[PDB]
RNA sequence: AGGAUUGACAUUCUUGAUUUUGUGGGUGGUGGUGCAUUGAUGCCCUUGUUCUGGGCCCGCGCGCUACACU
């Protein structure tokens, strides 16, 4: 039978975003999701303080 | 915690050792430079000026007088030598099995050494090989050239005059094939190029003529290549184009006389002698 | 005198690590004042690179006159102190390269260093180490025979003769100086030593290692006293290969 | 020793057969174990000198759009 090795990430944790090689389009997803979550928390903070 | 403790301790200790070495080098350069540049006035005005040695001088005189050399720098142990010789024979057989599964321009030896036919010629060739290996200061080019004219000497000697009787050319060709195989077993770097020259010459001649200049040296060439090489291995640039060219001779040119059929028959029995071990 | 900063320069040469010689100590061998250099330099500053420059220094400035001036001053005394303080019984790297580089002018090295090494109580182990260290490099034949002549006309003693045992484990050539040094070493050990001086099987192994192939093209007197050897001092390990080689040998 | 080689006052001078041009081949204990505390002493191997090192203690669910010889 034709035999294939896996495509495996050693020390992989699904909660935490690992070291993907794409500096061009994946760390941009990292920092943009960071920016989205902090902008969401800031607008939630200011609207509850407005209330 | 133990990692951090020993790690910070070793890192600070290595940094302290590097700082101490740098301070010692700075003090070295400082004192040495500011003292060597300052001592230019007192590196001029500072001025202050048996039987065993005699017999040692006499022994050095005797040593420069008498000089010799040790024979073979080891021991000739019989059991170790026999084991290495058996392993060398097994290495030769296993290499043959693993490879079977895988100013001398063509007239110098006749101009110098060849006195009558053969007898003085091979002895003077031995004299040339003894004089060249003696005073071989740096020798590759001339060694290749006179081994080339040795093979030249046999390829225009062994064809014309075998007319002198049987045991005479028998013993001179036997001594020649023995010394030439035992001399050219350890090397290939000139016999290979001479074999390229000979396959060029026999292919070109066979294209040139019908039969009337097919020389008698082809049989001697096949004999010397079968003696100097074991033909068992497949991948060999030397023995195989000559064998396909003798098969080309047999398949193409015509044998309309008894000596021509005898020529074909001796080439068939010598390829049978090749396949005796191939 | 000199520039007077040399107690400080010795304090730095105590423990500075990577570099070469100062230009002061480089211009004094063209001068004549390294006596008054070293008498204020106070030679305790033995760092490995300055030992390397020291051995190249005095074997550069080793001729007969200055060799007998300062050939026995501090050097093998420092070797005595370092080996007496060493417990692993091993050659140090600066020791090895010191003597191995000190051989590089054997014009008077073989008369100035190989000769005074038995000055105050030398040991068989010391002769073994010195034989191995100066054995591992190529020596010239005339210089090695110049050392060996005086070394072998010295008497029969183990810290003198296991050095000669390693000198024949070096497996030299055979000039006629080696032949006549061999005949008087043979007359040095034979049967007033017959009651007090004994000889064990390590020196039988020494006999094996020079009688291995020290019989190339030599005469019949050698055969005479080597048949005297096989009659007098035949151990069990001396027989087969040696008698085979005596039968195979010729004149 | 008629330029065989050895430390250079940023080539340029105060060194003398350590040798080199062509080629054979040999290695290694300075670690220590077993015996009297110096005896071809069984055993894995042979070919020990100088600076810097390394992250940390989002989860959930709803919608919308995919992944389909339907």
């Amino acid at each position: 039978i034709p035999t294939h090795a896996p495509k495996y990430e050693e020390n992989f944790n699904p909660d935490k975003k690992s070291y993907d090689p794409d500096r061009t389009r994946s760390e941009i997803n990292k920092m943009k999701a960071q920016l989205k979550k902090e902008r969401k928390f800031t607008m939630k903070e200011i609207r509850k303080d407005a209330k | 915690k133990k990692t951090k403790a020993e790690v910070m301790k070793e890192v600070i200790a290595k940094s302290k050792f590097y700082k101490q070495e740098r301070q010692k080098a700075q003090g070295i350069m400082e004192d040495q430079i500011d003292n060597l540049d300052d001592n230019f006035e007192d590196v001029m005005s500072e001025l202050m000026m048996t039987d065993l040695d005699k017999e040692y001088d006499i022994k050095v005189k005797e040593l420069q007088l008498d000089k010799r050399a040790a024979p073979s720098d080891r021991t000739k142990t019989e059991e170790e030598k026999n084991a290495e010789a058996e392993e060398k024979k097994r290495e030769l057989e296993q290499q043959r099995l693993d490879r079977m599964n895988g100013r001398t321009h063509d007239a110098l030896l006749d101009q110098v050494k060849k006195l009558d036919l053969d007898d003085h010629p091979k002895i003077v060739k031995n004299i040339i090989k003894a004089y060249q290996p003696k005073l071989a200061e740096g020798n590759k080019e001339k060694l290749g050239k006179f081994t080339a004219v040795l093979l030249r000497h046999i390829i225009f000697l062994s064809n014309q005059n075998y007319l002198k009787n049987v045991q005479s050319f028998k013993r001179t060709q036997n001594a020649l094939i023995s010394i030439l195989k035992s001399l050219s077993e350890k090397y290939n770097r000139e016999l290979s190029e001479e074999c390229r020259d000979y396959i060029n010459e026999m292919q070109a001649r066979y294209k040139k003529n019908h039969f009337d200049a097919l020389s008698n040296g082809d049989l001697v060439f096949f004999s010397i290549i079968g003696i100097l090489f074991s033909t068992s291995d497949q991948y060999h640039l030397v023995i195989t184009p000559a064998l396909i060219l003798m098969s080309q001779f047999l398949e193409q040119i015509k044998f309309n006389s008894l000596k021509r059929i005898a020529f074909g028959a001796v080439l068939v029995r010598i390829v049978s002698q090749y396949q005796r071990i191939s | 005198k000199v520039i007077k900063a040399y107690t400080t320069v010795g304090s730095i040469l105590k423990t500075w690590t990577h570099g070469k010689l100062p230009k002061l100590f480089k211009v004094i061998p063209s001068l004549r004042n390294w006596q008054d250099v070293i008498y204020v330099t106070n030679p305790e500053e033995w760092s490995p690179h300055v030992v390397y420059e020291a051995t190249k220094l005095f074997v550069s400035n080793l001729t007969a006159k200055e060799s007998q001036k300062f050939i026995n001053l501090i050097l093998l005394e420092r070797f005595r102190d370092n080996i007496e303080t060493s417990e692993d019984h091993s050659l140090n790297y600066h020791i090895y390269r010191a003597v191995k580089k000190s051989l590089y002018k054997p014009s008077a090295f073989f008369k100035g260093f190989l000769f005074p090494l038995v000055e105050t109580g030398c040991n068989v182990r010391e002769a073994t180490i010195a034989g191995s260290v100066l054995a591992k490099v190529s020596v010239p034949a005339l210089h090695s025979s110049a050392a060996l002549s005086y070394l072998l006309r010295l008497p029969f003693s183990p810290p003198t003769t296991v050095f000669i045992k390693i000198l024949l484990d070096k497996k030299y050539a055979l000039p006629y100086q080696t032949v006549d040094d061999c005949v008087y070493y043979f007359m040095r050990f034979r049967i007033g030593e017959d009651a007090t001086r004994v000889l064990p099987v390590i020196w039988h192994k020494a006999f094996l290692t020079f009688a291995q192939r020290y019989k190339n093209d030599i005469t019949q007197d050698q055969r005479d006293f080597l048949l005297e050897t096989v009659r007098q001092r035949g151990h069990k390990d001396i027989g087969p290969e040696i008698r085979r080689e005596l039968l195979a040998g010729a004149s």
